[PDB]
């Protein structure tokens, strides 16, 4: 099996696991966490990057001597693709954009990108891809986000029959979007949300690499509880002891979290999730100067 | 034939090198 | 031998006292070290204008390493392995074997450069002349690997810096 | 009282102050400790000795003279003797670069910051000597335990008459921006006070015995290279404070350029190292043609020599104090054990004492006029 | 006096071939001496020597406009001098390579590059020695 | 003054080992065979304690 | 067309204006530091490139590892570069800062200040001279007049 | 015979009481540390971690062995009270980043060559 | 130093001294940068004769 | 002896000599041994229970008077029953001569703390204990000195290894530096080389 | 001589060239190889024999001091050429 990709070490910085990643997207919140999680075990990772390397400063440490290359590309080109993955056996795809941009749409963020990824990890004679994508992606949504989610799941499904989808939900971490976007607002009591762990979502990244038999499944990944929008802020604001972008945003956290009991989760990737109330602290100590949540189940 | 040539100081050795403290005294009382 | 610093006893008749009150009243001293001040303000600086002038250098100043070959064009090292045996740092790595004619040649010849503290053994401990460590100064780098050197980079270096290296052995060769 | 924590030489200090007063000062050490007695039991002599250089980083050439010296006794051999011409003037040179080093740092942590550019030209002069002499401008490596690496260039002599001549007047400037001005004397003048037996105790040594009357000098005491064949005047303060230590280091800093005198017109010829090629590796030509020469130059090379078993203690009056190193020799190639003393690491803890009831600010000018080196301190 | 030093101040304006190339060095050497050839260099660097200033500043090297492949009119560094100009330039010795070139040799670079840092062309570290253990290969052919 | 204890002395506590590499390494006591390519016996005087060998692999960089 | 050449003209005078003043702060942790401290002095004046002599923590622009770092250190340095501002770049000097150089095999030596901070330029040498530092730092400036972040947002 | 030079006990009364003097100790510092580095823990789980570094060393026998631990103890106390330790040092108890070792025959066949 | 007679003056009555006739910048009196060959004799036991090693 | 051999001195090897069995004569219930090297070196192995009253009387004799304290170390010797070897070093201003303490230890035994005698070797002692682990009774403040806080072990002893067991990084999940167990990309090389046909006949050992 | 390898690599004078398989490539991919052009082994073999008429030569690698050290070489054996064990040059009798 290609002798060079066997594992070697005891799992440290400088051993060897035989994994050699592609991780697109990596200068994002997620990207960060499977990087550093794939470096620690000694793997070896091309960080493929649109930015300046200024922006992709923090990455290096991750990683020992040669275990990290920065690539340039463009999600527009095909040759770019095509030569940051010719050597990988793992690609993981973690591009993704929140908002609209008069170069990339939702369109070609969530559908295009990822079919071309797809398609050249295909012609490439890549053995694993993980695709990452909303829990709420449903073609009939109202929002162009997840109707892109969803298209771009079927696509990726379509060019890379033994791709992973991962639908992760919410999740909350030091540099997310969700804690930190209800702290700086300084309407619910019918929308429920079950926020993830971001440590969670990478050990699952990390274990469905690992993990043989997670070549076709589509996975959920969600916490522990679900909660309803409207006492999440209130802790949110009580944990901060604080009193109490454009349009797709708001129509995303106004709707509801969609529950997918049929599909495999966290615990079939042996990992125990991490529930809100204590992690809350670790994120929301930074916007300062008990008594958690109810929870629905 | 060649003869030994190194480092050494020259005849009758180095000129003196002042090492005293010299503080002069500008004038005015 | 031994001298006094500081066991000079001042006078105390009137005319000592009025010169210390005067020192005292009109600051004769500090006007004093104003005047040394201005007076380096007004001579020539001992800067020099980098890079276009560089600092002074002897031909057995040490900086970057390199592999030299003889003037048949065919390298010196013949994998004695004393450069590796007598590096403080163990900055060098070694592998030999036959070569296809029978020469004992190396097939591996490393040098870690953030390992290396630049004494000078390995080019002292070379019985061949094969390893040296060059004049050059200016070769900082953007990233941790490309100070990694294989045999290939020393190889390079030594083809682009024979020409001095040479000239530096030839004037400094009869002191060692 | 209040406890404050001064963190990140680099140093830690964790004082209790009572308003202006300091009541306790604790140095918190470590933090350059590189364990280097434990990584010189795994070399050789020689690839031990430029541990030394790294040692006290600013009296390159004089740790180096310590070690060969330790060596040497061990050894039963002695050096040549230009090879202690050369020791005992490069000795000299360093002592200047020291001294520069201490007196300028000094007034620029209390504010003058011009005598430090002054200087620090003839720092860099002086670095040149040591870069022509060896080919690197600090870590030389050049004093060996048979002697002197390499010989002199023709014409370094020369160089070292023509800077050494006009050096007086640089330390005339220095004394003129320092010696008499009153807020310097303010800053300096009883502070740090300690008394001759509480230094002596304490395990003082160099100029804070010297500046509290203690008129004590290993060069003159107990004399190693040639230091009994030069003349010299040994500097003695009077009350023991940072102005009596600060007079006492300018004039060594004369001494020196006396002795630097004396050694350039007194330079005898000859070799440079210990003609014993079981010691002292051959020259690179009888390598090349004889065979006992090039037997001996691959044993050296890769096994080195192997030093008689025992213990010696041997010490030498660097530029900051007595600097002593404790070498055990199981009689092999690599030294069994190697312990530094170095004069730092009393003075370090003797700074609690030497604070009492001081100020704030005053703690800087103690740090400074005990020339505080972390490389010798933590080893 | 004065008149003097405005003097010599015109003669090294009229000694950079005027008013354009005083600018020119100004702008680009922040230094507008004059001092006689030392030689030309195949890449364009020009070389000048002053025994009256003091030590460290009697020589030095006014660099090319362009070097092997970029524009080097602004981005200069001390790794563009050639083997035998950095001896001369760093008075490790008195000769220039005009008066004495240096020994040629068939393997010795004719076209010397400078740091390559940060480029394409940067030196990229790997191993040397081929593969120690050798993997058994099955056979092709069907066992039963 | 004296404790007179009765106790076989164990000071694993206090060395700082962590604990996989105490039950689990195996120390070989020997003298040393002499090397065949010579004929000298000084090597072969004194007792050495070494520790077994454990797993070396190929550095993905530099090799 | 318009657009993307005020962009480029805004980024270069931004570049110009970043690189003609750093403002460094250095760990004088070793010898290493001893060096800089012959960069600063009159022969080489670092100063004179738009270079200050120690600036505070506050407002520093790059950061220069000038020794060894220790296990007891490297929190401390850490901590340092957390609190720097902004656009902030990393210079490491000598062996020691670069890969732990002589003291690599010691059980308290951090094996490359790479291991705690991210670095821009390494500058080789036990101690790299001044003129090798110098040549580090205008390495850097050339290195910061290469980067483009507004032609990057204006793309983006 | 068997006799020796004692530390601070004689026989194992002392040292055990000298034990539940330290172990008083470290509890009631327990949450004061947790508050004022800033943890992420919580108290009970900084209390069972005391736990847990006492009953490491419960198969003692020697009175000498164990004031000496208590010696030990002691100052690493006196580092946690006077803040001479960060952040990073506290956590260094609990081995957070480290992946788990399994210990089961299956998985260390399969892991690697380490027994 | 290429430095006026006036401004000389100037700084030979600010310092105190005289400057001229010791400077700190370095002049063509310095040693020539290139040097002759030199010899470096040999140590004293290089003998032929009555130089065995059992007795040094 | 010719002038690559260093010449002996006997005037100073008769006066250490003489010392030695002056010292040893007055302190019969702790000093053990007394040796004069080849090199003048005089050193006294004594009893660790006399530490405090034999380097007094050291500090405070009149014939003897060694006021200062140059250093205190260790040496660690795993064979020997007593592994740990405590040497004290006195320099002495009024006569210009240097002497040598040597007492010996185990991992438990403690040893009296000579800071009533000496205020330098404070610092010292904490030194030891930090870098050989041996324990010294009656100290101000006993504490490690140089290694890094919590640090496990004690690195000077032999059977500590050269790059320890743990090592230091930075890690962005918890955002602090953490240590994880030691591993090298390159592993130190160990070098065999001690040689058969032994160098000194004067040292060799009976063969038992 | 430099030859290429079959992916398009170019292959060290020791014969180091990653094979198809190998990941390790991608350390290239918008960088370059650090080869070196010249080949010892290429340019010794072009060097002339050289004759003596003397049973036993001496080879110091020429230069004196800055060679190698001095080895002797017989030169009896007329089947092959003498061969120097550091520089690698040949002599050889003069033969008819
Ligand atoms: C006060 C008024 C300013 C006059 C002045 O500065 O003359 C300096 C003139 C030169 O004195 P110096 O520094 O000892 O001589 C240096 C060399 O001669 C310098 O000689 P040089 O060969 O390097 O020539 C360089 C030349 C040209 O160099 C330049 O390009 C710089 C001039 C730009 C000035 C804006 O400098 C000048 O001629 C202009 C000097 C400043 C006048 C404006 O001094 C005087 O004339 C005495 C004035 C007394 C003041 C107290
Ligand atoms: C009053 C209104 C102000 C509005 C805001 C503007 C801020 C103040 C305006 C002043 C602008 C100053 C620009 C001048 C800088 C040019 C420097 C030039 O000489 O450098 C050279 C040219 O380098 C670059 O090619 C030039 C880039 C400078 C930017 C170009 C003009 C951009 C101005 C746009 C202003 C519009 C403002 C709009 C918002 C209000 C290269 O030097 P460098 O490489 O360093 O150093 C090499 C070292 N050597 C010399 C020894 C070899
Ligand atoms: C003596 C005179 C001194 C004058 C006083 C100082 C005046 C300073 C003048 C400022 C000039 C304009 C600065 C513009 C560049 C600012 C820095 C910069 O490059 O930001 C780029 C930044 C990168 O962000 P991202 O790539 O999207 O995300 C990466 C991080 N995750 O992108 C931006 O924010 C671009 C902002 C739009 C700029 C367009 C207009 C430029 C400003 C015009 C002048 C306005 C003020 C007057
Ligand atoms: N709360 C959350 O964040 C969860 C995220 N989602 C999905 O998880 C994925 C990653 O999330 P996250 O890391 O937080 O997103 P980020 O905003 O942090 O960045 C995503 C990455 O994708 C790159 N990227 C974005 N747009 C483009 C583009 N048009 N072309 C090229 N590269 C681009 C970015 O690089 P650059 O720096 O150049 O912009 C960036 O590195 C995304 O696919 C997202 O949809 C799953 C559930 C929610
Ligand atoms: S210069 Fe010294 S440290 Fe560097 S490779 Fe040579 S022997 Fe090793
Ligand atoms: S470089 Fe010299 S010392 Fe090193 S292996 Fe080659 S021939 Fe031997
Ligand atoms: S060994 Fe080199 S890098 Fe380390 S402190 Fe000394 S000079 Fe600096
Ligand atoms: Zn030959």
């Amino acid at each position: 099996l290609h002798h060079a990709l066997i594992p070697h070490g005891k799992g440290g910085r400088s051993s060897v696991s035989g994994i050699v990643a592609t991780v697109f997207g990596a200068t994002g919140f997620l990207g960060r966490y499977v990087v550093n999680h794939l470096g620690r075990m000694g793997s070896q990772v091309i960080v493929p990057y649109r930015c300046e390397p200024y922006d992709t400063m923090h990455l290096r440490p991750m990683g020992d001597l040669g275990q990290i290359i920065f690539m340039e590309w463009n999600g527009k080109d095909k040759d770019s693709i095509r030569k940051v993955v010719e050597h990988s056996n793992v690609v993981i795809n973690l591009v993704g954009r929140e908002w609209e941009t008069k170069n990339f749409d939702f369109e070609d963020v969530f559908v295009k990108i990822p079919h071309a990824i797809a398609q050249v990890s295909k012609e490439a004679g890549v053995e694993k891809l993980i695709h990452i994508s909303h829990l709420n992606a449903d073609i009939k949504s109202p929002s162009r986000y997840l109707r892109s989610k969803a298209v771009g799941e079927k696509e990726v499904r379509a060019a890379f029959p033994e791709a992973t989808i991962i639908k992760p939900s919410d999740i909350f971490g030091r540099e997310d979007r969700f804690l930190n976007y209800f702290a700086s607002m300084r309407l619910g009591k019918e929308t429920v949300k079950q926020p993830v762990y971001i440590v969670d979502v990478s050990k699952g990244i990390i274990n469905a690499i690992k993990d043989p038999d997670a070549k076709g499944k589509t996975f959920a990944f969600v916490g522990p509880n679900r909660y309803l929008l409207f006492d999440l802020v209130q802790y949110i604001f009580a944990v901060a002891y604080r009193p109490f972008t454009t349009r797709d945003k708001v129509e995303r956290v106004h709707m509801s979290d969609m529950t997918l009991p049929h599909l495999p989760g966290l615990e079939d990737l042996g990992i125990q999730a991490t529930p809100l109330e204590l992690k809350a602290i670790e994120v929301l100590r930074r916007h300062r100067t008990v008594k958690p949540a109810k929870t629905v189940n | 034939a060649s003869k030994v040539k190194q480092d050494m100081p020259p005849p009758g050795g180095y000129g003196p090198i002042d090492y005293k403290r010299n503080l002069p005294r500008r004038g005015l009382s | 031998t031994y001298k006094f610093v500081n066991m000079r006893e001042p006078s105390m008749d009137m005319k000592s006292v009025t010169d210390r009150a005067a020192q005292t009243l009109l600051w004769t001293e500090l006007v004093r070290g104003l005047g040394m001040t201005l007076s380096y303000l007004f001579r020539e600086p001992a800067t020099i204008n980098y890079p276009f002038e560089k600092g002074p250098l002897s031909p057995r100043f040490r900086g970057e390493h390199a592999l030299r070959r003889y003037p048949s064009g065919e390298e010196r090292c013949i994998a004695c392995k004393l450069c590796e045996a007598v590096c403080p740092a163990q900055a060098i790595t070694i592998e030999a074997e036959p070569r296809a004619d029978g020469s004992r040649r190396t097939t591996r010849y490393d040098i870690d450069m953030t390992k290396c503290i630049y004494c000078g053994f390995c080019q002292e401990a070379c019985p061949v002349d094969a390893i040296v460590e060059g004049p050059n100064f200016e070769f900082s780098t953007e990233t941790h690997e490309e100070l990694l050197y294989n045999k290939e980079k020393l190889l390079n270096n030594g083809d682009k810096w024979e020409a001095e290296i040479a000239a530096n052995i030839q004037a400094d060769y009869l002191y060692r | 009282n209040l406890t404050l924590n001064f963190g990140p030489g680099v140093l830690r200090l964790v004082m209790e102050l009572s308003g202006e007063m300091v009541r306790k000062c604790d140095p918190h050490i470590g933090l350059l400790h590189r364990g280097t007695e434990k990584l010189i039991e795994y070399k050789t002599y020689l690839q031990a000795l430029p541990y030394f250089d790294r040692l006290d980083y600013v009296s390159m050439m004089c740790n180096e003279q310590a070690y060969s010296l330790a060596v040497e006794k061990l050894l039963n051999i002695q050096p040549p003797p230009r090879a202690q011409w050369i020791r005992v003037l490069f000795g000299e040179i360093t002592r200047l670069l020291n001294h520069i080093m201490a007196v300028t740092t000094h007034a620029l942590d209390i504010g003058a910051m011009t005598p430090f550019f002054w200087m620090f030209e003839e720092r860099e002069k002086m670095f040149e000597f040591y870069e022509r002499v060896s080919g690197a401008r600090m870590h030389a490596a050049y004093i060996r335990p048979g002697g002197v690496h390499q010989d002199l260039p023709l014409g370094l002599l020369d160089d070292i008459y023509e800077f050494s001549k006009n050096f007086s007047f640089r330390i005339d400037e220095l004394e003129e921006m320092l010696t008499n001005n009153r807020i310097w004397r303010n800053r300096t003048v009883d502070i740090g006070v300690v008394t001759a037996e509480d230094a002596l105790n304490y395990g003082f040594s160099g100029v804070m015995l010297r500046g509290s009357g203690i008129q004590w000098d290993l060069r003159k005491t107990q004399p190693y290279d040639v230091y009994d064949q030069v003349e010299f005047d040994v500097p003695i303060g009077s009350r023991g404070d940072c102005y009596d230590r600060y007079l006492c280091r300018v004039e060594e800093m004369r001494q020196s350029l006396r002795i630097i005198s004396q050694c350039l017109n007194k330079m005898p010829p000859g070799e440079i190292k210990v003609d014993d090629a079981k010691v002292s590796p051959p020259k690179r030509a009888e390598m090349k043609t004889s065979m006992e020469s090039l037997i001996h130059h691959f044993k050296l090379y890769t096994e080195g020599y192997q030093v008689p078993p025992g213990a010696t203690y041997t010490a030498i009056e660097a530029p900051k104090g007595e600097f002593g190193v404790y070498l055990v020799s199981d009689g092999s190639s690599r030294p069994y054990r190697c312990k530094i003393k170095a004069p730092g690491f009393a003075h370090l803890a003797g700074l609690d004492k030497m604070s009492k009831g001081h100020m704030l600010a005053d703690v800087v000018a103690i740090i400074g006029t005990q020339d505080i080196v972390f490389g010798e301190v933590d080893r | 006096e004065l008149v003097q030093v405005l003097r010599r101040g015109l003669q090294q304006v009229s000694g950079h071939g005027g008013l354009r190339g005083y600018l020119r060095v100004l702008f680009r050497a922040n230094d507008v001496r004059v001092g006689t050839l030392v030689g030309e260099d195949k890449y364009g660097n020009k070389y000048y020597e002053d025994n009256k200033q003091f030590f460290g500043r009697h020589r030095w090297v006014i660099y090319t406009t362009e070097m092997n492949g970029r524009d080097t009119f602004w981005d200069v560094d001390g790794s563009m001098v050639p083997p035998e100009w950095h001896r001369w330039l760093h008075c490790m010795t008195d000769d220039p390579p005009t008066t004495k070139p240096p020994t040629a040799r068939k393997y010795i670079w004719t076209n010397h590059k400078f740091n390559v840092s940060g480029t394409p062309q940067q030196y990229v570290p790997y191993s040397t020695t081929r593969k120690k253990i050798q993997e058994w290969v099955p056979p092709s052919t069907p066992y039963k | 003054q004296l404790i007179a204890v009765d106790e076989k002395l164990d000071i694993t506590t206090l060395t700082g080992v962590p604990e996989e590499h105490i039950k689990t390494r195996k120390v070989r006591i020997f003298v040393p065979a002499r090397n065949n390519m010579q004929s000298g016996v000084n090597n072969t005087k004194k007792w050495k304690m070494e520790f077994d060998t454990r797993e070396r692999w190929e550095n993905p960089l530099m090799g | 067309s318009r657009g993307e050449y005020v962009v480029a003209k805004l980024d270069d005078l931004v570049n110009w204006a970043r690189r003609s003043s750093l403002w460094p702060m250095t760990f004088g942790l070793a010898c290493c530091a001893v060096e800089m401290m012959h960069m600063a002095a009159p022969r080489y004046d670092m100063d004179r490139f738009g270079v200050v002599f120690r600036a505070s923590p506050r407002q520093s622009d790059v950061m220069i590892v000038a020794g060894t770092l220790t296990n007891k250190m490297a929190p401390a340095l850490r901590k340092v570069y957390d609190q720097m501002p902004e656009p902030r770049y990393v210079v490491s000097m000598g062996s020691c800062a670069n890969g732990g150089g002589y003291y690599h095999y010691s059980y308290s030596v951090v094996r490359g200040c790479d291991r705690i901070v991210p670095v821009d330029i390494y500058v080789p040498g036990c101690p790299p001279t001044a003129e090798a530092l110098l040549y580090g730092i205008l390495q850097l400036q050339r290195k910061i007049k290469r980067e483009k972040r507004l032609r990057i947002w204006y793309r983006r | 015979g068997t006799s020796v030079k004692p530390i601070f006990s004689r026989d194992m009364n002392e040292a055990k009481r000298r034990v539940r003097e330290l172990y008083r100790a470290w509890y009631r510092e327990v949450p004061n540390t947790v508050h004022l580095f800033q943890l992420d823990i919580s108290v009970k789980q900084g209390r069972d971690k005391v736990r847990e570094m006492f009953m490491k060393n419960a198969h003692v026998t020697d009175p000498r062995v164990v004031d000496l631990l208590v010696i030990k103890g002691k100052m690493e106390l006196e580092e946690t009270i006077n803040v001479w330790k960060q952040r990073t040092h506290i956590m260094r108890f609990f081995h957070e980043t480290e992946a788990p070792r399994p210990t089961d025959f299956l998985s260390k066949f399969y892991v690697g060559h380490d027994p | 130093a290429s430095a006026t007679r006036v401004i000389q003056l100037l700084r030979n009555w600010a310092s105190g001294r005289d400057l001229q006739a010791k400077l700190q910048l370095r002049y063509q009196e310095i040693s020539k940068r290139t040097q002759p060959p030199p010899k470096l004799p040999v140590g004293p036991s290089h003998k032929l004769s009555n130089n065995y090693y059992c007795t040094r | 002896t010719r002038p690559t051999i260093r010449p002996r001195n006997d005037v100073v090897h008769k006066q250490l000599s003489a010392f030695g069995q002056y010292v040893a004569e007055i302190l019969p219930k702790y000093v053990q041994q007394v040796q004069v090297s080849c090199f003048n070196e005089l050193e006294i192995f004594i009893h660790p229970d006399g530490v405090i009253p034999v380097l007094t009387f050291l500090r405070d004799h009149t014939n003897a008077q060694f006021k200062s304290l140059a250093d205190l170390t260790a040496v660690d010797v795993p064979t020997r029953q007593n592994r740990f070897e405590i040497v004290y070093n006195l320099l002495s201003l009024r006569f210009n001569s240097r002497i040598r303490v040597k007492t010996y230890t185990d991992e438990l035994t403690p040893i009296e703390s000579s800071v009533t005698v000496y205020k330098a070797a404070n610092w010292y002692e904490r030194e030891i204990w930090d870098m050989f682990g041996v324990f010294f009774a009656n100290h101000p403040d006993l504490r490690r000195i140089l290694t890094d806080y919590g640090f496990e072990g004690h690195p000077f002893r032999k059977d500590f290894p050269l790059s320890g067991y743990v090592e230091l990084r930075y890690d962005d999940e918890v955002k602090r530096v953490v240590a994880e167990p030691v591993e090298l990309a390159q592993e130190f090389r160990k070098f065999d080389l001690n040689s058969p046909w032994e160098a000194f006949p004067a040292y060799r050992q009976p063969p038992e | 001589g430099v030859r290429t390898s079959p992916t398009g690599e170019k292959v060290t004078h020791t014969g180091q060239a990653y094979d198809d398989g190998d990941y390790r490539r991608v350390r290239f991919s918008d960088r370059q190889k650090e080869v070196n052009e010249n080949f010892a082994i290429d340019l010794i073999a072009e060097q002339p024999v050289s004759e003596v008429g003397s049973r036993v030569i001496s080879c110091d690698g020429g230069g004196g001091a800055l060679g190698h050290p001095r080895v002797y070489i017989n030169l009896d054996k007329e089947t092959k050429t003498g061969t120097c064990g550091y520089c690698g040059l040949q002599f050889r009798q003069p033969h008819h």
